[PDB]
């Protein structure tokens, strides 16, 4: 309701033109980062549910993800297609 | 000047405090409907305008979009960024 | 040069977030019907009965016990909405 | 030792029982308390309903575990 | 007629520069899985122009390593300035062309980039699903008394871990019966396959019901069709097969089992037993749950429902001595949840039992939530600047199984959402399009809810 005249200095503390970092920078922690979901927090699944559990997120974000065999007809998950065989 | 906000911002994420105010944002409007009131303020407009452009498309879902939020949901996620925001900067 | 205040900033902060999170929705409906559209050029939308008797095709309810299946362990037709019956007869020995 | 059934209503009921007793034996038991005949009863633990000639044993069901008791609703 | 990133194809026509978009595609959305929230939002979603967090979306360039923000122009001026064209949202991966101010979403290889290195032998092997098929629509026709059978098979159909493990072809790729009239899971996979895809090559789409409804008679008889049944005693008998298949196809002290009924829909209870004068303790059990059970007398509200289940009660036929006070004592016990599934299953306890021996069905309506939050029920409470508090946890209506008639005698149907939010109604044959609204007013006997969000 009233006026901001700074950012208090023991948040820039230890806290804090045209940027030159790089999204690419993240790369090489990325490599080394298990699975990581956007609105799941990783610790309260540990907390909350079992530890192998199977999780998709947003399951009905779009509608199912597959392709069909051309000689069998069979619906085929994306990661199934290249070993499917008749 | 304006680097203020984007000072404000690095510290809200650094402190873990952004992510608590983006989650709960998130479940709120999950919660109220608000998510799947505007997947199909989306696909209505997109039927009216015959269009799937995205630049299109948004200019008439967005506005409305930020209308349909909850008065109960825009002043609880306000009242605790303000609590976040009260503890960093000097008035 | 307008005036910064908790309130205003933190109309911004909401702000962010909820423009963001529109246009990361908006981005998602439009990309999945412009790939329905282009997979599917004779696209139709599932039928819509507002008294409840029509099906996704707009179709009645087909006639049972008008319809049969033929029972690949005796070679006989069966009324479909007897095959369960059928089956405990038939499966047996 | 001491089990659980959370009947009907919600409300819990304690059984005294032996590791071997049988899902009939249990089953007399509720009905004692309960007043539901034993085949009209399914009794549910860890998702599985428990069948007539098993035991407790053969369901894992150990000491303050608790079974849930539910009718059946017939649909075609 | 639906035209296509004319920038896009003309980079497409150089394979080495269709090769670098595609590395590079795979590369930002590998970076997004695979960066903790905080390293998120810095390093993805900051604008290197005016250095916001969230200015709308965030665009992260294909060319070079600059993020842009949209609500203040940002990255178009990179495209115009830089000639750039091209940048990748990082809240969802998808890929923009700011010549065409438009998402490019209908390039099947962008979409499926992670399988680029293999397109050529994924576009002669197969093909995209019949438009007719897409979703997986279709009726199970009345056989006898099965509507307890259809309306769960529906459930299951519609169960988006069940279709990705049917799809992924794990139990077809294991199974050691390999027929779908012994085999239930067999019988399972050939439903999917003729409801989505196609069988080699009016009663339709039923091959798969037959052999579900034959494997059912060679187990057991009561509950394969003929007579009537409880839809909640067949998800149970279908689920518990689904993990003997599992157990059976094993070629083998490691205690929670790993097949898909117990990684998705396995729970645990946790029952505490307290003194009710030193309130401190307790003895504490720990259940595995597949679903629960939830008592509806006097009640209008599926929350209301789960207080009841959560209440603490005081016991007066249990015996009990605390150690504390070292005296005989009345315990409490209560149950909450230990762990929560990835899909949860909750049965209304529509019935009660009457004097004369006969049971009669509770018909009252309870309001059940379109999301569904636990964050109530759960017993183990995180730090939060006292008690603790815990998060929420919120999970999607996605099935609802329904009842008409008496608790001797009825029908069953079910309804399903499917991506998008369009609620069908599955009642045997017929599969008809139906409102939110409308599904909401449902007499709930089953539901089924996934888990959406965890904070
Ligand atoms: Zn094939
Ligand atoms: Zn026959
Ligand atoms: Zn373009
Ligand atoms: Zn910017
Ligand atoms: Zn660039
Ligand atoms: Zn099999
Ligand atoms: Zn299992
Ligand atoms: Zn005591």
């Amino acid at each position: 309701d009233a006026e901001i005249k700074g950012i208090k200095p023991k948040v820039i503390e230890e806290y804090s033109g045209p940027s030159n970092d790089s999204w690419k920078s993240l790369m090489s922690s990325a490599k080394d980062t298990p699975l990581q979901y956007d609105h799941m927090n990783r610790e309260s699944l540990k907390k909350y549910f079992n530890p192998n559990a199977q999780l998709i997120e947003d399951p009905l974000d779009k509608p199912i993800q597959y392709r069909v065999c051309e000689k069998c007809g069979k619906p085929l998950a994306l990661t199934a297609i290249v070993d499917h065989l008749e | 000047t304006a680097q203020l906000k984007s000072q404000i911002q690095q510290y809200l994420v650094e402190s873990g405090n952004y992510e608590l105010i983006s989650n709960e944002l998130k479940a709120r409007l999950l919660q109220e409907g608000w998510v799947d009131k505007v997947k199909d303020l989306t696909k209505s407009e997109m039927n009216i305008n015959e269009s799937t452009n995205f630049t299109q498309i948004l200019s008439t879902v967005e506005p409305k979009a930020l209308e349909m939020v909850s008065d109960s949901t825009r002043e609880t996620v306000l009242k605790q960024i303000r609590e976040f925001l009260e503890e960093i900067v000097d008035t | 040069e307008e005036t910064i205040t908790i309130d205003s900033i933190s109309n911004g902060i909401l702000n962010n977030l909820l423009t963001t999170l529109i246009q990361d929705i908006v981005a998602r409906e439009t990309t999945q019907q412009q790939l329905l559209k282009t997979r599917y050029p004779d696209l139709r939308s599932y039928y819509f009965d507002p008294n409840g008797s029509l099906d996704i095709n707009g179709l009645q309810k087909q006639q049972e016990s008008s319809q049969y299946i033929h029972c690949e362990n005796c070679g006989r037709d069966v009324s479909a909405n007897r095959l369960a019956a059928h089956l405990q007869r038939c499966l047996s020995r | 030792m001491q089990i659980f059934v959370k009947t009907l209503t919600g409300k819990t009921i304690t059984l005294e029982v032996e590791p071997s007793d049988t899902i009939e034996n249990v089953k007399a038991k509720i009905q004692d308390k309960e007043g539901i005949p034993p085949d009209q009863q399914r009794l549910i633990f860890a998702g599985k309903q428990l069948e007539d000639g098993r035991t407790l044993s053969d369901y894992n069901i150990q000491k303050e575990s608790t079974l849930h008791l539910v009718l059946r609703l017939r649909g075609g | 007629a639906m035209s296509i990133c004319p920038h896009i194809q003309q980079v497409f026509q150089n394979e080495k520069s269709k090769d670098g978009v595609l590395k590079t595609c795979n590369a930002a959305r590998y970076i997004l899985n695979h960066s903790v929230p905080k390293e998120k939002f810095l390093n993805t979603m900051k604008c290197g122009t005016c250095h916001e967090i969230n200015s709308g979306a965030t665009f992260m360039c294909l060319q070079c390593g600059f993020c842009g923000c949209w609500n203040h122009s940002h990255f178009l001026s990179h495209s115009k300035q830089i000639g750039h064209i091209f940048g990748i949202n990082s809240n969802n991966g998808l890929l923009f062309c700011f010549k065409c101010e438009d998402y490019i979403g209908n390039i099947d290889l962008i979409n499926d980039a992670i399988l680029a290195k293999y397109w050529d032998d994924v576009c002669t092997k197969t093909m995209v699903p019949s438009m007719e098929r897409r979703d997986g629509l279709s009726g199970l026709i009345n056989m006898g008394s099965t509507c307890f059978m259809s309306s769960i098979l529906q459930c299951l159909i519609h169960n988006p871990y069940f279709i990705r493990h049917s799809m992924s072809q794990i139990h077809s790729n294991n199974c050691k019966v390999r027929s779908p009239d012994k085999c239930f899971s067999c019988a399972l996979d050939k439903i999917v396959h003729e409801l989505y895809g196609a069988l080699n090559t009016s009663t339709n789409r039923q091959t798969g019901f037959i052999y579900l409804l034959t494997c059912a008679w060679k187990i057991n008889q009561n509950l394969a069709g003929y007579s009537q049944q409880d839809a909640h005693e067949f998800w149970q008998f279908i689920i518990n097969q689904i993990h003997q298949s599992y157990v059976l196809d094993l070629p083998n002290n490691n205690k929670q089992c790993e097949c898909i009924v117990h990684t998705v829909f396995e729970g645990s209870l946790e029952s505490s037993i307290v003194c009710p004068g030193c309130q401190n303790n307790s003895k504490t059990t720990i259940d595995p749950f597949l679903d629960l059970s939830l008592d509806i007398k006097d009640k209008k509200k599926l929350y209301e429902c789960l207080d009841s289940f959560h209440k603490k009660e005081q016991l007066k036929d249990f015996n009990y001595h605390c150690g504390e006070c070292n005296s005989t004592q009345d315990a409490i016990k209560q149950l909450g949840i230990h762990k929560l599934p990835s899909v949860l299953v909750l049965q209304l306890k529509r019935f009660e039992h009457l004097l004369n021996g006969s049971n009669r069905k509770l018909d009252d309506f309870i309001e059940f939530p379109t999301y569904l939050n636990m964050k109530n029920y759960c017993s183990t409470k995180e730090k939060d600047k006292e008690n603790g508090k815990v998060p929420d946890i919120i999970y999607e209506l996605i099935g609802i199984v329904s009842h008409k008639g008496t608790v001797n005698e009825g029908h069953y149907i079910a309804f399903c959402k499917i991506s998008g939010g369009q609620w069908f109604k599955f009642n045997d044959s017929m599969v008809s399009s139906i409102s939110q609204e409308e599904v909401l007013k449902e007499q709930a006997y089953l539901l089924f809810y996934t888990i959406r969000q965890v904070n």
